[PDB]
RNA sequence: AAACCGGUUGAUCCUGCCGGACCCGACCGCUAUCGGGGUAGGGCUAAGCCAUGCGAGUCGCGCGCCCGGGGGCGCCCGGGAGCGGCGCACGGCUCAGUAACACGUGCCUAACCUAACCUCGGGAGGGGGACACCCCCGGGAAACUGGGGUCAAUCCCCCAUAGGGGAAGGGCGCUGGAAGGCCCCUUCCCCGAAAGGGCUGGCGGCCGAUCCGCCGCCAGUCGCCCGAGGGUGGGGGCACGGCCCAUCAGGUAGUUGGCGGGUUAAAGGCCCGCCAAGCCGAAGACGGGUAGGGGCGGUGAGAGCCGCGAGCCCCGAGAUGGGCACUGAGACAAGGGCCCAGGCCCUACGGGGUGCAGCAGGCGCGAAUACUCCGCAAUGCGGGCAACCGCGACGGGGCUACCCCGAGUGCCGGGCGAAGAGCCCGGCUUUUGCCCGGUCUAAAAAGCCGGGAGAAUAAGCGGGGGGCAAGUCUGGUGUCAGCCGCCGCGGUAAUACCAGCUCCGCGAGUGGUCGGGGUGUUUACUGGGCUUAAAGCGCCCGUAGCCGGCCCGGCAAGUCGCUCCUGAAAUCCCCGGGCUCAA
């Protein structure tokens, strides 16, 4: 008798104890470097990071036969998004993946890391006002997680 | 009578969520609701000739579509296994055949085998005059004299002439023929009949098919004999 | 629940503390039972009158029972005449 | 007929003897029944054709005078006449009120016969001589 | 992230509760710019009462009549009131009854019916009638309704034959696991079809402009009747599965079964006549309480717990309470009928209507709630040969802090300011707000594309003694007022109250009270404890239950492995793709 409704997708990266000093210090650093809007964006990055790690955890627990069809395609898909660097690492190497690798794929970060803007908050403003063309199309969402192949197509107006 | 989109058969080539809350309901024709597709769905989805339901009804209303030699002007007419669908103004012919992916597919066929339909004998009844009536997998019937109808047992496949209302060729169900699975998980598979575990109910007998050397098993109910090493009519 | 204020009554804080927590007696409309409701905030009792509809709500505390030094009271006033008491106390609105 | 006065639906009693509630408030018309229509001994035959479920028809004998008595020892059928109802083993009150039911004895012209049809349902009295 | 932290002591180790931190659901407070996706909204409250409107029609290719325009061959077209066919038993709403063959899964009907439709085989001959609209009159407040005349049918009826039912005897034969079945033969009884109708074209004949038809035939097409099967819908049956209470222990008497009957479409104590004493129960009857069942949903690392098991889909039941019938394939019928109860409404006092658990809407209750809006374009359905028509189903938007997703409320440099806020200066951009055009949309709206001015139009909520991030800064009060989930403060120097300044958390949100889960190994299967903290019956005999020595042989029930038919869709996990990414 229950009707399904959507739930928050950033809950997996949300800490259940927000009032930790060292926790507040580390997260405040991350928002500063990458110019995020609120902690929801930061938690949304971690929720992606938990997916990549929890999926890799389960694939380790799967049998060798079961792991085989999914092992290489999983690493290859991670490589193409730009999270990882080698798509041929051991599967346990993905377990130590760090949340900054997901934050670098944000479209706002790439505009700043490509020297296309003065500051990271300026690069967010560039995407917001619609001066950043991704393969010729205006992509105005600064939190866009650009994959590897699309990265070289980023231009300004 | 309505048909909610949720209650539509799973294998139908329509989106499950996106669309209206309704689906076109077949009008009790020569098939089963679970194993038939209405004519308006075929004209709109499988052939893509109509973009709306009114356009599909318009195409059907002109008699452009022929199903087994009879022009069907009903947009809720059911189509099913081994049916011959012919589009008059374009001249294309299809035979709805068991498919490994779509579960039921419109395959083009040559014009020669368009009047032929392979029918599986579902049973026989004794009618007045002492004659025998044959019931086929799509509910079609054929009355025969008693001696000729004695030698056609159930599950035998007969190639039926829609043009002459006759039996071209009778294919008995014996071990060693070519069979196609017409229902169940193993649909679309064509292979040799080489193994049977005869149960107390013959319709529930376990049968095995081989294609060198992928072996699939089903029940005896779910396989149609299509002949010896050469299939009699194009199905794949 | 809703209720009608009858008399402004004062209960005394428990032994270690010393104060007169100012509550009111309310009769519930849906039941007719009479309950003692705590009026919070400094001067919040002054916004209460006799025969005014107030929205009665639980005071919190463990297990839905009474609060810390207030003995035997389970409810507190949140609304007076259809306006929130915190709004009146903060000046953001005025009582009707 | 389908009459709620002769409802043929299930009891409200469990096999343990305890009572159970009513799942359905109304009496379904499909589960309805009808009053008896077994014929009475009369001076002429009157047949009534009744429309029943699905647009079908049932032949009702309102008043019975002749019986199609059959002689097993001779293999002949005679449309003999009926004089009295000797006895009704299912219920004597059928014979007491001159009502013919299956299994009843009838003292026909040829002798005695046991009624071998359901005269409220078949609509004729097929009899076999004793 | 498989997590702990506060509090009983002078101090300590425990036990054990209560609190904090998290997610979701309802209601509420303060605040509130934009967009996208979504089956969110009087459910958790009275199945309480209702003003008003809209909510099932369609067919002239079944039928006659009337009217208007046109034309001569035999009519064309438009319209009207009707008869007639089919549909209105689908669709929409709600959750009282129900602890039950209601629901779920897996099987049956060899004990059954089914209009529309599909296939095979066969048939369509003879003869009659009535009633509407209409015309001449009405009656009545209205509802409704009377008499005479008069034209038809795919309207109604009869006759024939086919066919059908029953009883009885026989059989090679069929189906099927198995014939009380089908087929064939014989005897009797009984019931008993049809619309060759419409259209199109061709032929011929009768007839006449006061007719614009009628008749025979042929073909095409849409139809009608019978037999058999299928299909669909439905009636019925079975095995098993899913709440609490013993401060409820015996219950049942058509009750349990048998035989013979009636009724039914069909089996049945469904009902009836007779016969017996059986049937259920501590493996929990009976009684009470609660509840529509499922797909499923929330929460947790999981086992599990809970139902927010309201919204979407499937089944069920209901239409103010309780009953009973007509028609029909199907109802004992939400916008049909009749009766009782209980209301209300109009009235000319003689009557006649009505019950919104339909879509809007009003009153009422309550802590708690939307427009008396637009369209049949999409998705479907009924009707039609078709064209097309209708549809508060459905689609569209409005309102609403409904759920999720993406953003703004500026960016760069400089000075003052503190490295903050803020102020000012110089340069930049226009997401967004405003105006306009194209596109979109049934039409709007919003979206999208493009153009103009412009920093210009846009931040709150809760907190700073510990738990727990944030002030031993200042003013005021002085165990008063106030705070406080717990611990605990305040009685003159208050980091806990009221204020200023300042800082903290989250941010178009943030809080308060509730409910569920975690918390919690405080329900313990995983996985607790019982000497003394709560907890071994005072002791023993034993029924059900649970648990039980060794070896050999058999079966293969459990169990294990593979495969098949299944376990609706949606929901869930993984993978690919398409909306700018996202949802
Ligand atoms: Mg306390
Ligand atoms: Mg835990
Ligand atoms: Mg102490
Ligand atoms: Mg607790
Ligand atoms: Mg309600
Ligand atoms: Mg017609
Ligand atoms: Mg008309
Ligand atoms: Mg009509
Ligand atoms: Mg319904
Ligand atoms: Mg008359
Ligand atoms: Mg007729
Ligand atoms: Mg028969
Ligand atoms: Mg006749
Ligand atoms: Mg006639
Ligand atoms: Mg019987
Ligand atoms: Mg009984
Ligand atoms: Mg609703
Ligand atoms: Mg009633
Ligand atoms: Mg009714
Ligand atoms: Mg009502
Ligand atoms: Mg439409
Ligand atoms: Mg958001
Ligand atoms: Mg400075
Ligand atoms: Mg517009
Ligand atoms: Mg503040
Ligand atoms: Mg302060
Ligand atoms: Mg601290
Ligand atoms: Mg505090
Ligand atoms: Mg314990
Ligand atoms: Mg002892
Ligand atoms: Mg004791
Ligand atoms: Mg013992
Ligand atoms: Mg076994």
């Amino acid at each position: 008798g229950g009707l399904k409704k959507p739930k928050k997708k950033y809950l997996a990266g949300k800490p259940k104890k927000i009032w930790n000093k060292q926790l507040l210090l580390e997260e405040l650093q991350l928002m500063g470097e990458y110019g995020l809007r609120n902690k929801k964006e930061l938690w949304l990055a971690r929720a992606r990071l938990k997916w990549i790690v929890r999926r890799a955890r389960a694939l380790l627990s799967m049998t060798a036969e079961e792991r085989a069809p999914l092992e290489v395609p999983f690493k290859e898909k991670l490589y193409k998004m730009g999270f990882i660097e080698d798509p041929n690492v051991p599967l346990d190497r993905i377990l130590s993946l760090d949340v900054r690798a997901i934050l670098e794929r944000r479209l706002q970060t790439l505009v700043f890391r490509m020297g296309l803007a003065k500051s990271i908050h300026h690069a967010r403003q560039l995407v917001v006002h619609g001066h950043v063309l991704v393969a010729g199309r205006r992509v105005t969402s600064p939190g866009f997680l650009v994959p590897r192949e699309l990265e070289d197509k980023i231009t300004i107006e | 009578v309505h048909l909610r989109k949720s209650l539509a058969p799973y294998w139908w080539p329509i989106p499950r969520k996106a669309g209206g809350v309704w689906a076109v309901r077949p009008s009790t024709g020569p098939h089963s609701l679970e194993y038939s597709l209405p004519l308006a769905v075929v004209v709109r989805d499988v052939l893509r000739y109509a973009k709306t339901l009114r356009e599909a009804r318009y195409i059907i209303s002109r008699g452009y579509i022929k199903v087994d030699g009879v022009v069907r002007k009903d947009y809720k007419f059911p189509i099913g296994l081994m049916d011959v669908v012919e589009i008059v103004p374009t001249g294309e012919i299809y035979r709805v055949v068991p498919d490994e992916a779509k579960y039921y597919d419109l395959k083009p066929i040559p014009s020669s085998e368009a009047a032929l339909k392979p029918l599986r004998v579902e049973g026989k009844t004794a009618v007045s005059g002492g004659r025998i009536q044959l019931h086929f997998h799509d509910g079609r019937n054929l009355i025969l004299p008693p001696d000729v109808g004695r030698q056609i047992k159930t599950f035998d496949t007969v190639v039926y002439d829609l043009e002459n209302k006759a039996i071209k060729t009778h294919l008995p169900l014996r071990l060693g023929q070519l069979a196609v699975v017409t229902h169940g998980g193993n649909i679309g598979f064509v292979g040799q009949f080489f193994e049977v575990v005869w149960t107390l109910k013959r319709r529930q007998s376990v049968v095995a098919l081989r294609k060198g050397e992928e072996v699939r098993r089903t029940i005896l109910d779910y396989i149609m004999v299509i002949g010896t090493e050469a299939p009699v009519v194009k199905i794949s | 629940a809703r209720g009608i204020v009858l008399e402004k009554v004062g209960v005394e804080a428990r032994k270690p503390n010393a104060a007169v927590r100012k509550c009111v007696r309310v009769q519930l409309v849906k039941n007719g039972k009479v309950v003692t409701a705590f009026v919070p905030y400094d001067g919040g009792l002054n916004y209460i009158n006799e025969h005014d509809e107030v929205i009665i709500e639980r005071i919190g505390g463990p297990e839905g029972k009474s609060l810390g030094d207030i003995p035997g009271v389970r409810f507190k006033v949140v609304k007076v005449n259809g306006v929130s008491l915190w709004a009146i106390w903060r000046g953001k609105k005025q009582k009707p | 007929m389908k009459l709620g006065a002769f409802y043929k639906g299930g009891d409200l009693v469990k096999p343990s003897g305890g009572k159970k509630g009513r799942v359905r408030k109304t009496k379904k018309k499909a589960l309805g029944g009808g009053p008896p229509q077994i014929p009475k001994l009369g001076e002429e035959d009157i047949r009534y054709v009744e429309r029943v479920r699905g647009g079908n028809h049932k032949v009702r004998l309102r008043q019975a005078r002749y019986a199609n008595v059959y002689i097993p020892k001779e293999r002949r059928h005679v449309k003999a006449k009926i004089l009295s109802i000797v006895s009704s083993p299912s219920n004597p009150d059928y014979a007491r009120r001159n009502y013919i039911v299956k299994g009843a004895i009838i003292q026909t012209e040829v002798g005695k016969a046991v009624v071998t049809s359901r005269p409220g349902q078949d609509g004729v009295i097929n009899a076999v001589l004793i």
